[PDB]
């Protein structure tokens, strides 16, 4: 939401800030994050299977 | 509107137009249960040349499927995209032909025949403005032999000025499947003669050559093979299915390849063709394209056409690309090989571009070549059933059936004709 | 792409192979079943079938049960092929001619249909790594029937073979003398590089080294098959110079004849000892010069070397080797022919040499040295002394005259062997112009 | 000298095989 | 930064080497593609390593799965739904399906079972082949995992919904440890209806 | 001028210290063979 | 009927067992601390 | 715009090559998995020199792999840069060279140098202005020096006006690593002298001493070795990359350091190298490069330039460096040592500079060097030759192979003639 927010810039504002690429960053961060989240997942998953 | 019906003739045509299918819905969007789920409207834009509509906007292939055994039929139903032809259109008989010419031409085929040309009427009617029909068979072997040349030869008569583009797989020196490949191929090139404007000769250890050489692969199969068919079975027909600068439809290419009414015998190619692993180390462009149709290894034909001069040669691209290379590697090919071409056609080489290249590719060239080099394919048939039939064997069931001596001796005599005219246009 | 077809011909053939394969199958992981527990490094020695059977290139022959008929049911039952050992029903009696001329002529057929067979099933043969035994009737004549087939029907390709040569003091059978020359005498030009190894040394390295007073056959075996894992290794693991069986040829055997290299083993220490050592390029190359590590009873300092092909494996820097190469070229008991101005053949494989749950310690690095000696001559000397000793009075002749072979052979093989006598001799002698 | 369409035919100076004769106007 | 002297050593025992170039059929290429490096590393690139089926110690005497996993499949019913003028019989259909699940090769086939006035296409439904995933992940195949009582199972752009299995299925499933959910019914046919 | 020195000495201050990135690397190299033997000579007990 | 057994294979079923058990809770525990620490880890670097 | 094609033969060559891809990499910007993560847009100026372009943006070496073994093919690919390459680029057999001259020039040499020449002019052809080949292989052993002069012999034949240079692992006057490499040397300096265009003579022995005296290592590797190489390798074909003030490219140092058409065998050296010690006891600057440069420590052939006069040296610098130091230096080295630079060509000293350092290095400088002192080499090489020719010995396994006597004896005698040049411009 932010960075479609800032997308609404004018025409000389809209600019590639410092802070522009720390949101690109953190998207790619938390998407990378939210992967290992679905691999750790999947694995107590079978190991349930395993256990059971 | 311009609109084609597709044949499929035998367990090889079936499986052949199978894959084509497949090919053809992936790329005009179409997902095995029938929907459109696409990404551009172009693919919308030219779909009824082979998708007929539907109520619910989900549209029903224009393919009759024959065959003389019930289990080709229920394996192409069975199929991944099996589920979206007519079920009307699954023309079978409870019979077989047993590779056998005669059975495919003089009997059951001709009590199925009647039917196989009922549907193909209701298809026909059931449209704007007729291009044509294009039949998938085998050359050698049953039923697409026999129902391949019967067919054509009935729906020549019916329709006599409508397109008729024939892509049948020719019996390979190396190897073999029937015994009787001679016979099947000497009696049914006779009507591939005067009947079909286009034929494409599809040799399988030409597609053995491509898919082990240039493909590299591993394990392939008869998928693999049949997909080789379709790519080329799709850029014939793609200047009508999508826009493009400088357009050439079936006839477009047939006048501008077919200088003799019976010199209609092809070699085609595809040639955006890299092994998995180099695939990502690919600079493609043009001269690239060039250079890859151009060679003597992608031919799909067992012709090699260095040992004739080039009569008519077609190149139909696909994607966005400009036009002076194009001109400039088809007259650097001309200037560079041109003992290989003939000097009383000059240009000989028709050009077509299409817009929208592949999926999963960025250009695209596909490659139609008539050349004197098919004098060896069908002198080699001619010694292969000259060879089984001196002394006679095999012979039995077709003259049971009901032929006669003098047919299959028209039938060597009309190769040796065919034969002939090849020859002396690549001797001037 | 790197494969080698392994035949391992007589009791010793197959004990001694027999040692090989449970390294082999450690050093790759292959569990004694052959199912790689749990990647294609095992293509030079084991082929992989649909099962995940990882199955050997070896053909086991004898022409007696007993000997192969306890790897038909030790703890290899199911790792070998039951078709790839081939055994016979009566053994040749320690007379080459019974294992050539009579009882030989029934397995050959069937022994070069499943060479045929290991052939095709690869993709780039390295060569045949042969393991006779110059003593018994099998190791001197079946091994000589092999070679002449496997060499017409399968050319060129390499066919290095290891040769448990006899010994200068101890000996076990009586004939052993005649095998051994007529085994030379038929396998002298249907070869290519004979290794060498006799009992009494590696006895004595075990002695020595090992401390073990009472060696018996199983820790010899074993030292053998940690030298064929050396000679064939860059075919398999990884290292900086590598050295192919194509080349252990082209390198070691100077004229034809001379085509007998002896063998060596460097770090043959034993556990507590090598506490108090510090192994090093230079203390194992040394080692493998030192006129007792030799695992062939010769005193190399009586001669003239021809060609040495070190062969180190494990830690090893380019460098060590230059420099201790050049120490050795430096002193004055190590002299070469004349003829040999270059006479090293170097390779450095990398694998760390393994540990077979058993006597050798374990090395962080070794070497193993071909030497085309020629105090091998004193060798051929003594064997053809023996020879002619018996000879004279026609001793043990009716046994092998009996079986098939012409007595003109007895004779016509000391006469050619003296030919290779006088051989050795002349590539010593130098020239004044 | 170039023997087809290959790599070797479109390169300067490169000479081509021409195309094998063929059995017309030839005698059986 | 690398000049003519800035390097390390390694402490690695292992280095094994794949034999990534060769031969076959005559013609040179990669041969493989998934072959690991120098001590069984994985190159950079490559990673891949469950692919087929990971199957418990069940019948864990190293057979392969085309001998101890021999003629057992795993069964299951399924339903459908979609609407073009050359039908079975009515609007909202609950078409039975048979699902296989064939083990000696991880492969899965969909069959039209029998109906009693019923002039369906009669007999495969799809053929034997190792279909894909749905596509977010479309390299993927289909393992035993993801199979189970009262689910919905993504082929070829078709959901079967699958309610009940068949006893060797509860048998193997339970055994293999996933817990089966509890079964449902399949409703019913309106036209089934009629004719009943 | 004074940029020229300031040039200068950054390329030798970069220079000393990819040598002692060198050294203090090799010094650890060295403990790695140290551990390897003594690790080796576990095996040997 | 199945084949009667030996004394020695019911031990060797028994321990295996237990020792099948014992690992699959090993690694089991393994996976507890490891999702643990992700949780931890990714909670706080979000932050 | 000069491009570059590389080649590598055998087990030294495939290393060598291998590093030297994993250096310029490095210099150039690229990544192992091939796409460009460069800092300047001078790296990517002049990257078409040896990168191909291909799609996606990744760049392909321009490099042939040549090898009779697949051994060192898969090393190459479990290397770190081994994605990096072309996987149709490997040619390989299934035989082994067994450190054979005749094995690797007149047998399966044979069969397998037609694909090699094949995927040699795919990477030649697909060009606009070609420049050189550059050849990496050992002098003494096995497939480097047979398929390495047959590849030369048959590339000069195709290709007659292009820069030919190889970059040889000559035999060392101490220690062998090959008993037969006094054959081998012989039988492919015959082919060197009368194809190539620069060879270059590097050491093994002489890499080394480098490597310790120089930069006091205590465990290096042969990964170090051609590191060394390879930083010449760079060095010499920088300023067709990177611009500077005398640019110099392969041919313009050609012209300067060939006077007679067979005294083209150069002793390469590199030397801004300083030891983990000495590296903070350095003032760094032109003088004492200069210094480094012509001090007979740092040479990378075992050849003692104070044996005889130099005939010409050239020294390509990179950095930005004043150019009346440098003129000074050269200037002040040719006067100073005047035993050691022949009369007859007065200032036979090329100076070529760059304006882009190694990376890591502020000034850095190649040196090679055509001198009287190349003769020892050969003369070694000669005397081992005779006393193994002399006797006959391990010669039987190449007549088997088919050579013959005579091209023994034409080997030999061309090498003892190429010793009368280089000490009759020793002794004017
Ligand atoms: N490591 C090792 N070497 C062995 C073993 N058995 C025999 N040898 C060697 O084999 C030699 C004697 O065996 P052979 O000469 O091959 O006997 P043979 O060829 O089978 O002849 P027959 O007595 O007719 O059966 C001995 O001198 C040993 O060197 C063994 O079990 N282990
Ligand atoms: N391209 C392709 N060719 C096929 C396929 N299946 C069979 N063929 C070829 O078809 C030839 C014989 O088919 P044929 O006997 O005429 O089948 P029929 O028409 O049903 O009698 C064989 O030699 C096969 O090589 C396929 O799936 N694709
Ligand atoms: N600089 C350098 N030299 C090497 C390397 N590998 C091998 N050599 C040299 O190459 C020589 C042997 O190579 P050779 O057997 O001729 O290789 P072949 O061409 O495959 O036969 C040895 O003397 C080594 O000194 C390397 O990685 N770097």
């Amino acid at each position: 939401t932010r960075l479609e927010t800032r997308t609404h810039r004018p025409n000389v504002e809209l600019c590639r800030d410092v802070a522009q690429y720390r949101l690109i960053k953190e998207v790619d961060e938390i998407a990378y994050n939210v992967a290992r989240l679905k691999e750790t997942l999947a694995q107590a998953q079978a190991e349930l299977k395993g256990l059971n | 509107m311009r609109e084609i019906v597709h044949l499929q003739a035998g367990q090889c045509g079936n499986q052949i137009g199978a894959k084509f299918w497949e090919v053809i819905s992936d790329e005009h969007g179409i997902d095995p249960t029938g929907t459109y789920h696409g990404d551009s409207d172009l693919q919308l834009e030219r779909i009824n040349v082979y998708y007929n509509e539907a109520t619910g906007g989900k549209y029903v292939p224009r393919a009759v499927l024959v065959d003389l055994e019930p289990g080709t039929m229920d394996s192409v139903r069975s199929g991944p995209f099996g589920q979206i032809f007519r079920p009307d259109n699954f023309v079978f008989g409870q019979s077989g032909a047993g590779n056998n010419w005669a059975k495919g031409h003089y009997t059951e085929g001709a009590e199925l025949v009647d039917s196989v040309l009922d549907v193909v009427r209701k298809e026909a009617e059931s449209c704007d403005c007729l291009q044509g029909f294009q039949l998938t068979h085998s050359l050698g072997g049953g039923t697409g032999s026999g129902m391949g040349t019967l067919l054509i030869s009935k729906i020549r008569e019916e329709y006599p000025d409508r397109i008729m583009n024939t892509f049948s797989v020719v019996p390979s020196p190396k190897v073999s499947d029937t015994v009787v490949e001679p016979y099947n191929a000497t009696l049914s090139v006779h009507q591939l003669v005067e009947n079909t404007d286009e034929t494409y000769c599809i040799d399988n250890e030409a597609l053995y050559d491509i898919c082990f050489r240039t493909l590299k692969l591993t394990t392939p199969t008869y998928g693999d093979l049949n997909h080789l068919v379709s790519a080329t079975m799709s850029g014939v027909t793609t200047c009508l299915r999508f826009p493009g600068q400088l357009n050439a439809d079936l006839r477009k290419l047939a006048v501008n390849m077919v200088p003799f009414p019976r010199l209609h015998f092809f070699m085609p190619g595809f040639a955006p063709l890299t092994s998995r692993g180099s695939q990502q180390y690919r600079a493609l462009t043009v001269p690239e394209l060039t250079q890859q149709m151009f060679d003597a290894k992608n031919m799909m034909a067992a012709c090699d056409p260095r040992h004739g001069r080039y009569l008519t040669v077609a190149a139909v691209f696909r994607g966005r690309m400009s036009m002076k290379e194009v001109d400039e590697q088809m007259l650097n090919v001309q200037n560079k090989n041109s003992s290989y071409f003939v000097e009383w056609i000059p240009n000989n080489v028709k050009t077509a571009v299409c817009d929208i290249p592949p999926r999963g590719l960025k250009m695209s060239a596909t490659f139609i070549g008539n050349s004197t080099a098919i004098q060896e394919l069908f002198k080699r048939i001619s010694e292969q059933f000259t060879a089984m039939f001196r002394r006679k064997a095999f012979l039995h069931w077709y003259t049971g059936e009901g032929m006669d001596e003098m047919e299959f001796t028209e039938a060597e005599s009309n190769m040796n004709d065919l034969g002939n005219p090849v020859v002396t246009r690549g001797a001037c | 792409q790197r494969e080698c077809i392994s035949v391992h011909v007589g009791q010793a053939g197959v004990q001694i192979g027999n040692a090989c394969w449970e390294l082999y199958c450690l050093e790759h992981g292959i569990q004694p079943d052959g199912q790689m527990p749990s990647d294609d490094s095992f293509n030079t020695f084991f082929s992989e079938t649909g099962a995940g059977k990882h199955v050997p290139r070896a053909v086991f022959v004898d022409l007696e049960p007993t000997v192969i008929d306890e790897v038909r049911t030790g703890t290899y039952r199911q790792l070998f092929h039951p078709e790839q050992l081939i055994t016979g029903k009566e053994d040749a009696a320690n007379n080459y001619a019974r294992g050539h001329y009579t009882i030989g002529k029934e397995l050959i057929d069937l022994v070069l249909d499943r060479i045929r067979k290991l052939a095709d099933q690869c993709t780039g043969l390295q060569g045949f790594l042969i393991f006779h035994s110059f003593g018994g009737g099998t190791g001197s004549g079946f091994t000589s029937l092999l070679m002449e087939r496997l060499s017409v029907d399968y050319g060129k390709k390499s066919k290095l073979e290891f040769s448990i040569y006899p010994a200068p003091q101890v000996s076990t059978a009586v004939v052993e003398p005649y095998n051994s020359i007529l085994t030379t005498h038929t396998t002298l030009e249907h070869s290519d590089c004979a290794f060498m190894v006799d009992n009494e040394a590696i006895y004595d390295i075990c002695r020595r080294n090992l401390d073990i007073e009472r060696p018996t056959y199983t820790n010899l075996n074993r030292l053998i098959s940690q030298i064929v894992s050396s000679i064939t290794a860059s075919l398999r693991f990884d290292g900086a110079l590598n050295v192919d069986l194509t080349e252990f040829q082209t390198n070691l055997v100077p004229y034809p004849r001379i085509h007998f290299p002896l063998a060596t083993y460097a770090p043959v220490i034993s556990a507590e000892k090598a506490y108090h050592e510090q192994l090093s390029v230079a203390e194992i190359t040394n080692a493998c010069f030192e006129p007792a590590n030799q695992m062939v009873k010769c005193d190399p300092r009586h001669g003239k070397y021809m060609a040495c092909c070190l062969l180190y494996r494990g830690d090893v820097v380019p460098k060590d080797v230059n420099a201790a190469i050049a120490a050795i070229k430096t002193k004055r008991s190590i002299q070469f022919v004349d003829w040999c101005p270059t006479g090293f053949k170097v390779g450095i494989n990398y694998q760390p040499p393994t540990v077979v749950p058993g006597d050798l310690a374990k090395v962080q690095r070794a070497v193993c040295m071909l030497s085309n000696t020629t105090a091998i001559a004193e060798a051929w000397a003594r064997l053809d002394h023996k020879f002619d000793l018996m000879y004279a009075k026609r001793a043990f002749v009716h046994w092998y005259v009996g079986e098939g072979m012409e007595e003109g052979e007895f004779s016509e093989a000391r006469e050619d062997m003296a030919a290779l006598e006088k051989d050795y001799e002349e590539v010593g002698m130098d020239s004044v112009e | 000298v170039s023997e087809g369409f290959t790599v070797k035919a479109m390169m300067k100076n490169s000479v081509v095989r021409g195309p094998p004769t063929a059995g017309a106007f030839k005698e059986r | 930064l690398p000049g003519n002297s800035f390097n390390r050593n390694i402490g690695k025992e292992k280095f094994h080497k794949s034999q990534h170039w060769g031969f076959c059929n005559n013609v040179r290429m990669l041969v493989s593609e998934d072959k690991p490096g120098i001590g069984g590393e994985l190159l950079l690139g490559q990673k891949m390593k469950p692919k087929y089926s990971v199957f418990p110690k069940e019948m864990g005497t190293g057979l392969p799965s085309w001998v101890a996993f021999d003629k057992q499949v795993l069964s299951f019913d399924a339903y459908l739904e979609d609407e073009v003028p050359d039908k079975s019989q009515e609007n909202y259909r609950i078409r039975c399906y048979k699902i296989y699940f064939y083990l000696e090769d991880d492969t899965i086939q969909v069959n039209e079972p029998a109906l009693k006035n019923s002039g369906l296409p009669k007999g495969i439904f799809i053929r034997r082949h190792r279909i894909s995933l749905p596509p977010p992940d479309e390299d993927q195949f289909y393992t035993v995992y993801h199979f189970n009582i009262n689910v919905d199972i993504v082929l070829y752009g078709r959901t079967f919904k699958i309610y009940d299995c068949d006893t060797f299925t509860k048998n193997f499933l339970k055994k293999i440890g996933v817990k089966l959910n509890p079964p449902g019914q399949c409703p019913e046919d309106p036209y089934m209806k009629t004719r009943r | 001028e004074a940029t020229e020195q300031s040039k200068k000495a950054a390329y030798g201050t970069n220079q000393v210290q990819y040598d002692v990135v060198a050294q203090m690397l090799e010094k650890e190299q060295a403990e790695r063979t140290r551990r390897l033997a003594k690790k080796v000579q576990e095996f040997r007990e | 009927p199945p084949p009667k057994f030996l004394p020695s294979e019911w031990h060797i079923a028994n321990k295996n067992h237990y020792h099948r058990a014992e690992a699959q809770r090993s690694r089991s525990e393994r996976l507890v601390a490891e999702s643990q620490r992700l949780v931890d880890e990714i909670e706080k670097t979000t932050r």
